[PDB]
């Protein structure tokens, strides 16, 4: 045998039952899986009535406390490859007052002005009910939402919160009651919402290949600029008669930039450069066109290059 | 810049965000309050590909990690996986088709699917700390939406 590790600790509620089962990446096998006590002791039991106790490949707490608190193993050894998982769990009370302890928040954020959802964390196990997810009860700062489908919904581990404000920021609470050897224990996760900006779709604008044309010599080499105005997440690049410029181009060539504008990010500027090594005899006949571009579609513009006049 | 890049978070339809699950492998969980740095900033680039409009091809990699999400065929199936590449090289504008990803946005939610092996989309599982795959039935009950966040802080 050798080690594995496992860094991120879950913290769990104590009062109420927990599974911790080992995390198996492709290769699980069912024919291997064990688990030990604190500091290598014997397979923490093996009755489902007894408390913190090993099931079907499973570390269940029935009620869990707060000593249980700690540093736990898993092994897999199917043909010979033993390396002994570590996992290492904690165990909280409720705050003074809350129903609910800060340290086992789960941060989940929705943007406003539109219908989103909360997600009522690890209930995979606790599903198991005739493969039917409990009944949830939802909760904001302790009290209870009313389901209506107006202000919210509640649909297997979700709560779809309708037109999301600033108003909607807080702990919330997902309850759960799991019947284990006919036997129900109680089940809760908090999660602190928060609101994120609503995300108004704009389409940028071009400011500058403004559908034009320059004077230019046929051998020289010129500088052709694409000045944008939007967000940063929107685009902007060259494409020459009905083409886009190859990385493994011998004349032509791109370089982006970005400026976030600190006053309003919605008008930033995108800089994208194209190099004409050469100007040559084709770069007369059709114009070399920018594209704004996002989701919600493009924007082009082009400079059609001519010879001087004599 | 030779090819434009944005360094950004995701996190799946569930709010499931993704981690290291052993470099050369991701997973997806929900993260508590206090291990919210354990997520994995990508670098996504916009590479040339088959600009349709209502798809924008990009590239996924880890941050300074050099690590590119690419598909190739693992046993006759498009699967997902991490490969190196070199720091130097990469990245390009012009990205081999297993790195490259069309960038599909519905309803302000995000798809991925592969350029390389299309009706094939970067997923998670409804399961708490799965891989993240490369799954094909799309709505099997395999997650295939995602939501992102801009790191410009």
């Amino acid at each position: 045998c050798k080690e594995r590790e496992e860094k991120i600790i879950l913290v769990s509620s104590a009062n109420e039952i927990d599974v911790r089962p080992c995390p198996l990446n492709p290769n699980e096998h069912k024919g291997t899986i064990t688990w030990y006590k604190d500091d290598s002791k014997t397979p923490v039991s093996t009755e489902q009535a007894s408390r913190i106790h090993q099931h079907k490949e499973k570390l269940w707490f029935v009620p869990a406390k707060v000593e249980d608190s700690g540093h736990y193993y898993c092994v897999v050894r199917n043909s010979s490859y033993c390396l002994r998982i570590k996992i290492s769990a904690k165990f909280v009370e409720n705050e003074p007052n809350l129903c609910y302890n800060a340290q086992a928040i789960f941060k989940q954020k929705l943007p406003v002005a539109g219908d989103g959802g909360l997600v009522c964390p690890y209930m995979e196990f606790f599903k198991n009910e005739n493969n039917e997810l409990p009944k949830l009860q939802w909760y904001k700062d302790c009290k209870p939402l009313l389901l209506d489908n107006i202000h919210f919904s509640g649909v297997k581990d979700r709560l779809i919160v309708m037109n999301v404000a600033e108003k909607h920021r807080g702990n919330y609470t997902c309850h759960a009651s799991y019947t284990y050897l006919g036997k129900q224990y109680p089940i809760t996760r908090v999660i602190e919402f928060i609101t994120l900006e609503e995300n108004k779709p704009t389409r940028p604008v071009i400011v500058s290949p403004a559908n034009e044309t320059m004077e230019v010599d046929l051998g020289s080499q010129i500088q052709l600029i694409c000045n944008v105005t939007g967000q940063l997440s929107d685009i902007a690049y060259w494409k020459w008669n009905g083409s886009v410029i190859d990385e493994d181009d011998p004349v032509l060539g791109e370089d982006y930039y970005s400026v976030e504008n600190p006053a309003n990010k919605r008008r930033s500027t995108l800089i994208t450069v194209l190099n004409i090594s050469e100007i040559e005899s084709r770069f007369y006949k059709h114009p070399f066109t920018c594209f704004a571009k996002n989701t919600h579609g493009i924007d082009a513009a082009y400079i059609q290059l001519i010879y001087p006049v004599t | 810049a030779p090819v434009r890049s944005l360094n950004c978070t995701l996190r799946d339809s569930q709010q499931k965000s993704l981690v290291m699950s052993g470099p050369y492998e991701l997973k997806a969980l929900h993260l508590q309050g206090q291990d919210m740095e354990q997520q994995v900033v990508f670098s996504m680039s916009f590479v040339q590909g088959e600009e349709s409009n209502d798809k924008i091809p990009v590239a996924l990699g880890l941050k300074e990690k050099n690590l590119y999400l690419s598909c190739v065929l693992k046993d006759d199936k498009p699967t997902l996986q991490l490969e190196s590449v070199d720091p130097k090289n990469y990245p390009k504008k012009k990205m081999e088709k297993r790195f490259v990803f069309n960038k599909i946005e519905i309803n302000n939610k995000l798809e991925f699917e592969s350029a390389q092996f299309p009706n094939w989309y970067i997923s998670t599982s409804q399961a708490e700390n799965m891989p993240v795959f490369l799954g094909g039935t799309k709505g099997g009950q395999d997650i295939t939406d995602f939501t992102m966040q801009f790191v410009s802080s």
